[PDB]
């Protein structure tokens, strides 16, 4: 009766005869697409787009991601899915790329963990940059 | 084939018994892993294969017709224990039968 959970954190926080005239289980056609064909594409295209998850918070506050410039980030991140598209056509040099392009692209810019919300960056996470502040204002009982 | 030549006399001899044959899988059947064995264990080094039903599934599409770049791929891994693992030993082995004897391999 009880339907599981997937993402649970776990801190938890002489008959009349049957027979039919007309039910035979045989098979004499064969599917011209090719319904395992077509199953397995369909199936490849099911997948649900990634979770690009890059600057956003954590639980504590700090940026998550790797310190790298915006527009390297970008590049070496095309150059990543044309070596993904490679690998998907099993070849040496995929046919479509997305690195060759003529168009001039340098003002791109892609999600990186280098910035913060509030627009500096993060050369000392967030909780730490939170810390030292409060940390200048201490008082401790007279000797 | 071998069986019905076997039993094939017509004057006082025989003419190809169960002797003076060498099997295709005799050449590489005595070695500690056999040649089958050996490439058994190729999935290893191989990208999204664990075992070799993975393997064959990978290989193999759904309509039992080898495709073309995968299977090219992995003649790639295959053939290099086929000119390494088993060729010297093959040598040895038709030169030793050459030696004790004419026989049909």
């Amino acid at each position: 009766k009880r339907i599981p959970r997937k993402t649970k954190g776990k801190s938890s926080g002489a008959n009349p005869a049957t027979a039919e005239p007309g039910t035979s289980n045989c098979e004499h056609y064969k599917a011209r697409p090719g319904i395992a064909s077509v199953q397995k594409a369909t199936e490849s295209a099911e997948l649900p787009m990634k979770n690009n998850d890059e600057g956003t918070p954590d639980k504590r506050g700090n940026t998550k991601g790797a310190l790298v410039n915006e527009h390297v980030e970008a590049r070496d991140e095309a150059d990543d899915a044309t070596k993904k598209q490679a690998k998907d056509t099993e070849k040496a040099k995929a046919q479509v790329t997305y690195s060759d392009t003529g168009i001039n692209n340098a003002n791109e810019l892609s999600r990186s963990g280098n910035v913060d919300n509030e627009g500096g960056s993060n050369q000392k996470p967030m909780s730490t940059r939170i810390a030292e502040a409060t940390s200048a204002i201490v008082s401790k009982h007279p000797a | 084939i071998m069986r019905v030549l076997d039993s094939i006399s017509v004057l006082g001899v025989k003419i190809m018994p169960r002797a003076h044959v060498v099997d295709s899988d005799e050449v590489g059947e005595q070695m500690e892993p056999t040649f089958e064995h050996a490439v058994m264990e190729i999935y290893k080094g191989i990208a999204g294969v664990d075992s070799l039903d993975d393997l064959t599934k990978w290989v193999l599409n759904s309509d039992l017709v080898p495709h073309d770049d995968r299977l090219g791929q992995l003649f790639q891994a295959f053939l290099p224990l086929a000119k390494d693992l088993l060729a010297p030993m093959a040598r040895q082995f038709y030169d030793n039968s050459m030696s004790e004897g004419r026989l049909l391999t």
